[PDB]
């Protein structure tokens, strides 16, 4: 989030992140006691070592590790999608297994996810999260950056994005005139919309052009599609 | 980039680009592995040794231009068999443009349903893991197979309006039915709401009887396994239309203040 402010402590008790080799990498949603969604395309080539990857459940920020609230734990299985494909950017999503289950606690609490046949409308302000990068070319945030993104939509995103080729897959977001967007270091970033009292999750961070950029959005994998696909492994 | 192509039978054995030295960097190379229709792929590989998560082996089950994705192996080691599910598999090496590594080698064969094991027949039940178990974990509240797939969906809604709406509708061994509310207490239904994936049970009502199929009378214990019979006695039956609310989702608890800034 190059736009963004910090946030309040627990005020995303789902937002986790994914430490490979004693280093932020990715981040990804809790959405189960034992089961997590991330993008695939920061997964893809280190699923064959799960045990590499230490999710840390809780995390506010990235100097106070040894805090009460903050509950570690170790990945056994990596999931891709079927239907991923890096060249063409598509399916960008997978999920990550726990090894024991997590309390769940004030600071640690599950997301929702979209029930079928729930279509966003465009133009709704979804929130974002994530310990990403302040500017395209700086370093990370060690305070959780959050902002707020509107929806658009799929016409639109494909007329503001002639470089690739957004599927039925992908749902855009951003600013007309940009300065407030997910930047590199955030992949697996959730697109957390409220609707009800309730905060769905409505994408999960698939690539962009290039952040902080007018007109440029950014494409989040749409997790309304991968609804059974996802149900399937929280059983 | 310009290494080989699609095989066939004859040709099994191949090298990626110049596996007894080294692969050249930035390659982009990709074996078709064809077969004949209804005979999947096996590809064992033979040795395997490359570069970083950098470099990896994608390989793919494709048989048209919506490719699916197998399996994506790197870094020096012995990788498991990869086995298809169509008569084409599609293996692509991604290499990065520096730290060139040696290669692999790998040769594949066709066959008939290859990895899955053969199911047992005579009333033996599979699990996605290819373990047997006839009536032991028969949606009982045990965990033979290992995958949970011995645990599968027994129980779900019928002719519901929303998700977390519809009816009674289990299954004890194999065929499907309702039950009915003779002694519906609030623990079975909550119970059936963890289930079914739901959260506390929310106000449970019948309407009126309609289905004629083998109902069930579900009753509670204190030790936790709920005991239901489908027995094929009982008079003006209850079918529950079972609305219960989703489990704790997504909601703020903390003790986050209010501040529009
Ligand atoms: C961690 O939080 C405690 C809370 O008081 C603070 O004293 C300490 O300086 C923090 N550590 C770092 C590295 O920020
Ligand atoms: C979580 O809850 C279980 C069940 O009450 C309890 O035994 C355990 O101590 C709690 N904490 C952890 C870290 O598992
Ligand atoms: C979305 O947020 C922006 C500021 O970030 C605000 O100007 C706009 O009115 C909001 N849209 C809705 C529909 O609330
Ligand atoms: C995007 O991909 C679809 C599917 O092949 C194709 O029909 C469409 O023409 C493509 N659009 C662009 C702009 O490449
Ligand atoms: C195997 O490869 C040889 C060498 O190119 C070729 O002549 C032969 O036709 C191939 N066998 C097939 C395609 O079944
Ligand atoms: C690959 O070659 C090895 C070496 O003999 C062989 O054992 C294996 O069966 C081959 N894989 C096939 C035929 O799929
Ligand atoms: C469910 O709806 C179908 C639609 O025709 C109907 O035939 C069936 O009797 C209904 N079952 C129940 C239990 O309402
Ligand atoms: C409930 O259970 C009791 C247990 O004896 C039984 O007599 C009764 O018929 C059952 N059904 C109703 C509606 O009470
Ligand atoms: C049942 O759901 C309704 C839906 O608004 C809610 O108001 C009510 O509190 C729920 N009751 C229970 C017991 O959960």
């Amino acid at each position: 989030i190059v736009g963004g402010s910090n946030a309040k402590e627990g005020a995303w008790p789902w937002v986790v992140g994914l430490y490979y080799g004693g280093r932020l990498l990715c981040g990804a949603s809790l959405v189960s006691s034992d089961w997590l969604v991330s993008a695939a395309h920061c997964v893809y080539g280190r699923n064959l070592e799960p045990s590499k990857w230490t999710a840390i459940l809780g995390l506010h920020m990235k100097s106070n590790l040894t805090s009460p609230q903050t509950v570690p734990r170790l990945i056994d299985e990596i999931v891709i999608n079927p239907h991923y494909n890096r060249r063409r950017k598509d399916n960008d999503i997978a999920m990550m297994h726990l090894e024991f289950k997590v309390n769940y606690t004030d600071y640690i609490q599950p997301i929702c996810l979209p029930e079928e046949n729930q279509v966003f409308p465009p133009g709704r302000n979804c929130s974002i999260a994530g310990w990403g990068t302040v500017v395209y070319q700086g370093t990370t945030a060690n305070i959780l950056q959050e902002a707020d993104v509107p929806l658009l939509s799929n016409e639109r995103c494909q007329q503001q994005m002639p470089e690739y080729n957004i599927t039925e897959n992908m749902i855009c977001a951003g600013y007309e005139e940009g300065g407030i967007d997910s930047c590199q270091g955030d992949s697996g970033g959730p697109l957390m919309c409220q609707e009800n009292n309730r905060w769905f999750l409505a994408g999960v961070t698939s690539f962009g052009y290039k952040c902080a950029l007018p007109n440029r959005p950014g494409v989040y994998a749409r997790v309304s599609r991968f609804t059974e696909w996802i149900q399937s492994f929280l059983h | 980039c310009g290494g080989p192509f699609e095989l066939w039978e004859p040709n099994t054995t191949f090298s990626s680009t110049n596996f007894p030295n080294s692969y050249p960097n930035l390659a982009f190379c990709v074996w078709i592995l064809n077969a004949q229709k209804g005979k999947n792929i096996q590809l064992h590989f033979q040795e395997f040794d490359l570069e970083n998560i950098n470099d990896v082996v994608e390989i793919r089950d494709g048989e048209e231009a919506d490719s699916l994705l197998l399996a994506v192996y790197t870094g020096p080691g012995p990788v498991k068999d990869v086995f298809s599910t169509t008569n084409r598999m599609t293996v692509l090496l991604i290499t990065n443009d520096v730290l060139a590594r040696g290669g692999f080698k790998a040769n594949f064969t066709t066959g008939y349903h290859l990895g899955i094991p053969e199911p047992c027949k005579a009333d033996h039940f599979q699990c996605k893991n290819g373990e047997c178990v006839p009536l032991v974990n028969l949606c009982d509240g045990h965990l033979h197979c290992e995958d949970g797939s011995d645990e599968a969906d027994c129980v779900r809604f019928f002719n519901g309006t929303t998700n977390n709406n519809g009816l009674v509708r289990f299954r004890i061994q194999s065929i499907w039915h309702t039950a009915c509310a003779e002694n519906w207490t609030t623990q079975i239904s909550n119970d059936v709401c963890q289930l079914l994936g739901l959260g506390s049970g929310n106000s449970s009502k019948p309407i009126f009887p309609t289905d004629g199929g083998p109902f069930v009378k579900l009753n509670t214990a204190p030790d936790g396994h709920l005991i239901l019979t489908p027995s094929q006695q009982c008079l003006q039956d209850s079918l529950i239309r079972l609305q219960c609310n989703h489990k704790s989702c997504g909601k703020k608890l903390a003790a986050q203040d209010i501040t529009p800034k």
